[PDB]
């Protein structure tokens, strides 16, 4: 049994585009074993090691 | 190297900007026969 | 398309080997398909999940299931480079000649991914080096692209 | 004699959702007098007073 | 549309009366569309050009011409607030009561920006106060929504 | 009070940034009765 197939309706070739590259990015990620998603998941565990601040003076 | 900071306002648009991050960072690990067997697909269904 | 369906396809994909037979006694879906037209044994590929695969493979679950892209089991066990996932799914009967949208067999994956065991397996199963994809390349055009010379090599003295 | 009316086909909705919010905005900018766009624009060349840089310790 | 057809929708945006008549000089069509459907009468209304506006009118150009959205010059002169632009629009045949396509009326765009002086000349012009808009809303029930306690005053006096 | 600040690379995505940054900024300006007749517009085209 597949997925339910919707249908987007969209005004104009820029807006398509973009939202055809984060479908894209969003389904092919399936594809990835699980131990690539963990690496890339500790990847970004570490990053947190340094937050992000708004710096002042 | 190539890694950029922004500032968003509002919890749920952090989500959906964290959700996609994801999905556009990932996508470099996916291997290009099947991004272009993908876009084979796309195609098609025009 | 329905919920132990999804469940199934997540506890392949995640190498849940308890909750998949549990989900299957309680009559889950072996041709469940995700968003790309995956099965739970093409995520039990992708994932390395060898049990799940050999569990999978006692059931109906199609062996030469082709999601949206064409791609079967093999053709995913290949490119991640899963060589006892390959070696059971050609002993299930999987099909070492299939052809995804642009033309690429298993072959053309394991030699992409630079997986030398693996270009050996499917040669001794017959793989036909000689195949082209859309874009006209062989195995050996994309060993040779890749910088794969263990596999040109290979490929070339079977050709 | 109008623009040309070209159609963007687009999958799904969300796509479809951003780039009418992107059309939109370019579109209804033509409804604005130049008064309110020369006050925008001086209101941008002031940001520039003060510029954005990256801070350091 | 054309090319002369952008330059006199640009000039007459920007307010550039020379432009404007040497490009309608050397045949410039007066009902070139921007991408909203706006005449340069449109953008010189939007943009309180009145000079431009006077010239236009000197033309074969559709004082009653409709946008996209079906606004006319006269609700555009209305709701940015351009008074001598209302006059002379009314004067060379504005319909004071033209619709655009949620059923604003100029006086319904006069009573949402404000514009007293221009909401007077409306209704002295035979403005409809009794006009309702997509949402059932008259130039009253506007005035009232924005806060606008002179022109509530005005428009209840009149209907 | 409510600005964000963010970073890109490259001159062409800078570009097209700066044009809706532009064009997403000026919309509060743009009166709301216009803006009801422009979405009623695209209503219509469905």
């Amino acid at each position: 049994s597949d997925d339910e197939l919707l249908y987007l309706p969209v005004r104009g070739r820029e807006t398509y585009e973009m939202l055809l590259k984060i479908k894209e990015s969003l389904e092919l990620m399936q594809y990835l074993p699980q131990h690539t998603i963990e690496t890339y998941r500790q990847q970004q565990q570490q990053q947190h090691q340094h937050l992000l601040q708004k710096q002042t003076s | 190297e190539d890694t950029y900071y922004l500032q968003v306002r509002g919890r749920e648009n952090f989500e959906i900007l964290m959700k996609l991050k994801e999905s556009l960072e990932l996508m470099e690990l996916v291997p290009q026969p099947l991004v272009d067997s993908y876009r084979q697909q796309q195609q098609l269904l025009q | 398309g329905s919920d132990l369906g999804k469940k199934l396809l997540e506890a392949a994909q995640t190498g849940q080997d308890d909750e998949v037979r549990i989900l299957m006694a309680n009559g889950a879906d072996v041709n469940a398909m995700d968003m790309v037209g995956m099965t739970p044994l093409h995520l039990a590929a992708v994932n390395g999940h060898l049990e799940i695969v050999e569990v999978l493979l006692k059931t109906s679950a199609d062996v030469n299931a082709q999601d949206y892209q064409g791609e079967t089991p093999l053709h995913l066990a290949a490119i991640w480079g899963h060589l006892e996932i390959v070696e059971v799914l050609l002993k299930a009967g999987a099909d070492v000649n299939a052809n995804d949208l642009v033309g690429h067999t298993p072959l053309h994956l394991a030699a992409w991914s630079g997986h030398l065991e693996i270009v050996e397996v499917l040669l001794k199963h017959g793989a036909d080096v000689n195949a082209q994809d859309k874009f006209g390349k062989t195995a050996f055009d994309i060993s040779i692209d890749n910088g794969n010379e263990d596999i040109a090599e290979v490929l070339q003295k079977a050709a």
